[PDB]
């Protein structure tokens, strides 16, 4: 089969990477201690993507646990699932990185990496036909930062030609009160742009603005962003788990999503929102995921245009309405796909609907405004960064300066990458 | 005496091989085990049914037939299936990762790891044959198998058996049921790669099925298993000729002589009729002249693109079931003296017509009415040239921007392959203009 | 008459012959030359990240050359 290796790192990674696997397995039909006591052999058919079989039937995921910080190890085990995962693919540290990218990367980062490298192997090497890897972690903070992007070019240097993802979460002052923030996210975005194949961008802004603004949401905790996160996560990814024509597996997606290199950096969307505790049509789905209110980054859409998009519809629905509405959504907009890349949406129907919710569509996008989000980072990073401020801990751990000057002009160069390709014409 | 050996490579190739195979057997009354009651030389003879099928001592019926896929999954269907004693495991082959759309896959990273392979289970059905004619190659121009892996398959044909006719099957991409954006680029390059070592080629516009499921069968929203029904139908009716035998049957070679007036020019039109549901055909009989004219209307295509608006340099007829002469002839003078049809000048204005009495038969569980006789014209306009106009302008859309392109040298092309490719159609695209072009 | 008969037969072989080497000739230096673009295009991307590998060893050194 083509089996995905996935890996979740600091506090972040670990949490959306703990709910990811709570509703992945829910949907396949096993229980805590991996038993399979599903009603459907669709649950089966491509079950290997993410789990490996042990004695007695039982699924365990192929995932490997990593953080700076001993505790989020603790509270990963003690949730519901906590004892599916195998134990010694549990990879924690001593300090704790206390939100410095440099640690990650350099020093403390740099002395756990091997021993994550060994469970990684052990993963692989069993392995029959490996597709990839997919590394959940956010930007801001130390170790899912700058642990996570250094394992990614430790990962790249040994298997250079399988597929590397992330689901990687976007930081934004709403959320979080850290300064530095900007410095992890840029340092981040640099070590991305050039080693991963396909990175999903969930912005912590959007995923704030939905829960206060539309969710109602009056002081919105960790778990009401991450309920968003994994429904996003479970949209994104059923194509990879059930049996189907369309994006079935990694590399077929990025074949399908990235034009050029570079620009591998995708806004995820979902219909219907929804917080935890209490049906849309087709038309309805179809117009609420090309709405700006719907999207897991904070980008208007209709501040650029789409290079390319997949669409993925769950429930049992007509799939002649689905042809219909798709058809009907790309002509009433057809200013917002470029017109140089034809045949550019593409539509899959899984008739396995999610949790307790009849019909749902996610959106997977390769928008030219997601340069708003680099910009935004891009506005943080120099507001300090020309003020030189609190460089010292960064400094401190062996950087130069000039390390973040590249950084932040890797990030230009891509907004106006970007650009370049939202302005260019058929002629 | 002449063995065909057919190909089935990637995703299309391979299930469109299950449906033409399937019919096959229910057409000669062949069971799923390869038993055939009616066949009274056991382990061999030259019935024209051994054209496609070797016979063993224990009297199973097995297909002169390769399929192949660089991914399991749609060939192990075909291991655990209904016709799985059919066919010799070795006759099955499959690698392990597939070339994920990309051509440069199926033509070198992937695909050299299996090509010897491949070749070796083919020089095996090769050496079972007493006079080999030829193959039939079935694949889509959209996959990365089908295209990449395709065109190398034919490189090294042509330099294993030289002599030897190939005849391709080839599914055209329609944005109704295509999985990737690079399509275009897979299709030109194997068009390009695949030219000069094919003799003929059918192109089956996914499209046109698609249409003519929704309009003459009332699907709303046709699968695969719908299009590979029909499509199967048209592949029957044309290897009928060769599969049977019959006092007024005109054998597919001699409708190629007709038919490729220039090497590079050997792309028919297949249009198919009568494609009518069981309920609408309840108390109807559509005559000889019904289902004659019916192949000058473009619904029945299986391509899209306007005859009407091109011209003729050939034109033939496949018919099947109750069909006599006295009618075909009427019906064929009807349509002339109707001058509704436009040759070349450079080119008679006959149409070369064969009948297999055999009656045409549906699988169970279909769509299609059973009838009492059916027609396939191939025809060679000018007019299929808009296939090639619309896929051409696709590709230069994406390539002016080198959209995508990456993926391709990322696996070792070079640019110089896509320029090379689209030369290679622009001047394949003047050439169906010359040759519509009045005398001098 | 029968000298010419002789070399229609004799030309069709050596075009058929022709058409065959030909074929061959550009199948193998379509696929070595594929192989050296592919070779080129990974050991390029693995030494990028052997010069990650040198710039981290730098980072550090730099560190620990703080008194
Ligand atoms: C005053 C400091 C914070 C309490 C608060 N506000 C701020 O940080 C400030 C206030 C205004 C100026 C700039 N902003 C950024 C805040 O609401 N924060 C940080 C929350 C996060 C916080 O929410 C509160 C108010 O309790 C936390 N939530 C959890 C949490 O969800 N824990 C769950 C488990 C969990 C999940 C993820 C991480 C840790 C623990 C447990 C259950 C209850 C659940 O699922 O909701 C832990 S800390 C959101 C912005 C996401
Ligand atoms: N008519 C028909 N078309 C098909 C079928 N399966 C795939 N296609 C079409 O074929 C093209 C996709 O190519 P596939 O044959 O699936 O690809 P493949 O040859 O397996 O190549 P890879 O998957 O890239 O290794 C698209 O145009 C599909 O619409 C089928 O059963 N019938
Ligand atoms: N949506 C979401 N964001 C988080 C979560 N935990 C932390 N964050 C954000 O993560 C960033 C800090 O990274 P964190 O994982 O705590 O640092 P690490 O443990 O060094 O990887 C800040 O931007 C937080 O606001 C979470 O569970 N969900
Ligand atoms: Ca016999
Ligand atoms: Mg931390
Ligand atoms: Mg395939």
């Amino acid at each position: 089969m083509r089996e995905i290796v996935h890996i979740q790192a600091g506090q972040c990674g670990n949490q959306i990477g703990a709910k990811f696997w709570e509703v992945i397995s829910d949907e396949h039909g096993i229980d805590p201690t991996g038993s399979y006591h599903g009603d459907s052999d669709l649950q089966l058919e491509r079950i290997n993507v993410y789990y490996n079989e042990a004695a007695g039937n039982k699924y365990v995921p192929r995932a490997i646990l990593v953080d700076l910080e001993p505790g989020t190890m603790d509270s990963v085990r003690s949730g519901p699932f906590g004892q599916i995962f195998r134990p010694d693919n549990f990879v924690f540290g001593q300090s704790g990185a206390g939100n410095n990218w440099a640690k990650g990367h350099y020093t403390e980062g740099a002395e756990l990496v091997d021993s994550v490298l060994d469970v990684v192997r052990k993963e692989s090497e069993s392995c029959d036909c490996l597709q990839g890897f997919q590394l959940t972690h956010s930007l801001g903070g130390g170790t899912g930062s700058g642990m996570g992007t250094l394992l990614i070019s430790k990962i790249r240097e040994e298997y250079p030609d399988r597929i590397m993802n992330t689901f990687s979460v976007v930081p934004s002052p709403k959320v979080s009160d850290t300064v530095v923030e900007p410095y992890n996210a840029t340092l981040s975005v640099h070590q991305l742009v050039e080693n991963t194949d396909e990175t999903y961008c969930i912005d912590n802004e959007a995923l704030y603005d939905i829960c206060f603004r539309t969710l109602k949401l009056t002081t919105p905790t960790y778990g009401d962003l991450n309920h968003l996160v994994s429904a996003t996560m479970s949209g994104v990814t059923t194509c990879l788990r059930f049996p189907g024509q369309l994006n079935a597996d990694l590399r077929k997606l990025a074949v399908n999503m990235v034009p050029f290199p570079r620009l591998h950096f995708f806004m995820p969307g979902f219909a219907p929102l929804t917080s935890r505790g209490s049906a849309l049509t087709v038309p309805e789905l179809t117009q609420q995921m090309f709405d700006a209110k719907n999207m897991m980054a904070a980008c208007d859409p209709r501040h650029g245009r789409y290079l390319t998009v997949a669409a993925v519809f769950r429930g049992r629905m007509s799939m002649k309405e689905v042809d219909e509405q798709m058809l009907n959504v790309q002509n009433k907009n057809s200013s917002y796909f470029v017109e140089w890349i034809p045949n550019n949406v593409k539509t899959a129907v899984c008739d396995i609907p999610p949790r307790g919710l009849k019909m749902s569509a996610t959106f997977i996008g390769n928008s030219t405004a997601i340069q708003e989000l680099f910009k935004r980072i891009s506005e943080q990073f120099t507001a300090m960064f020309r003020r030189k401020a609190f460089l010292h801990w960064y400094t401190g751990e062996g950087m130069d300066e000039m390390e973040f000057t590249e950084a932040e002009s890797n990030m230009n160069d891509l907004v106006s990458e970007y650009q370049q390709y939202q302005d260019a014409t058929a002629d | 005496m002449r063995e065909c050996i057919s190909i089935h490579v990637g995703q299309a190739g391979v299930q469109i091989g299950n449906a033409c195979w399937e019919l096959y057997c229910l057409e000669h009354g062949i069971q799923p085990d390869g038993q055939m009651p009616s066949d009274k030389t056991i382990g061999g003879g030259d019935d024209s049914f051994n054209t496609f099928f070797s016979e063993t001592g224990a009297g199973k019926h097995v297909p002169r037939a390769v399929f192949v896929d660089l991914e399991p999954t749609v060939i192990d269907e075909v291991r655990t299936g209904t016709y799985r004693q059919l066919f010799h495991p070795e006759q099955l082959i499959t690698g392990k990762e597939d070339a994920a759309n990309n051509y440069a896959r199926g033509h070198y990273t992937i695909g050299k790891e299996i090509i010897d392979l491949v070749l070796d289970r083919i020089r095996k059905l090769a050496d079972q044959c007493t006079g080999l004619q030829g193959f039939l190659v079935f694949h889509s121009f959209g996959g990365g198998t089908g295209s990449g892996f395709t065109s190398l398959l034919m490189e090294r044909l042509s330099v294993d058996y030289g002599k030897k006719s190939k005849l391709e099957f080839s599914i055209y991409p329609a944005p109704q049921v295509s999985t990737a954006v690079v399509e275009p680029y897979n299709s030109i390059l194997t068009t390009h790669t695949t030219l000069e070592h094919s003799d003929c080629a059918f192109m089956v516009d996914n499209e046109a099925i698609y249409d003519i499921c929704r309009r003459n069968l009332d699907i709303e929203r046709p699968t695969y298993t719908n299009l590979n029904r029909l499509i199967s139908q048209i592949v029957s009716s044309i290897t009928a000729s060769l599969r049977f035998d019959g006092a007024l049957n005109v054998d597919l070679t001699e409708f190629q002589t007709n038919l490729v007036p220039y090497p590079r020019i050997h792309f028919p039109l297949a249009t198919y009729a009568p494609v009518i549901s069981a309920e609408k055909a309840y108390h109807e009989q559509l005559s000889v002249a019904e289902i004659t004219n019916a192949c000058f209307e473009p619904a029945n295509q299986m391509v899209k693109c306007d005859p009407r608006h091109g011209k003729y340099m050939a034109c033939c007829l496949l018919y099947r079931g109750d069909v006599v002469p006295k009618d075909v002839n009427a019906a064929i003078a009807t349509i002339k003296t109707k001058r509704s049809i436009q040759f070349v000048d450079w080119c008679p204005t006959g149409f070369k017509v064969g009948i297999n009495y055999q009656p045409p038969t549906v699988v169970p569980g279909g769509d299609l009415a059973k009838v009492q006789r059916a027609v396939c014209m191939l025809s060679n306009t000018t007019a299929i040239a808009e296939a090639w106009a619309r896929l051409d302008h696709k590709f230069d859309l994406m390539y002016a921007k080198r959209a995508f392109v990456h993926w391709y040298v990322g696996e070792g092309m070079e640019e110089g392959e896509f320029s090379e490719a689209r030369e290679d159609m622009a001047a394949l695209e003047k050439d169906y203009e010359e040759v519509g072009v009045d005398s001098v | 008459k029968r000298e010419h008969e002789r070399e229609v037969i004799q030309k069709a072989i050596e075009e058929n012959n022709n058409f065959i080497k030909m074929a061959k000739e550009k199948l193998a230096q379509k696929m070595e030359s594929n192989k050296e673009n592919r070779e080129a295009h990974l050991a390029a991307m693995l030494e990028r990240l052997q010069e990650k590998d040198k710039h981290a060893e730098e980072v550090r050194k730099n560190k620990e050359l703080k008194e």
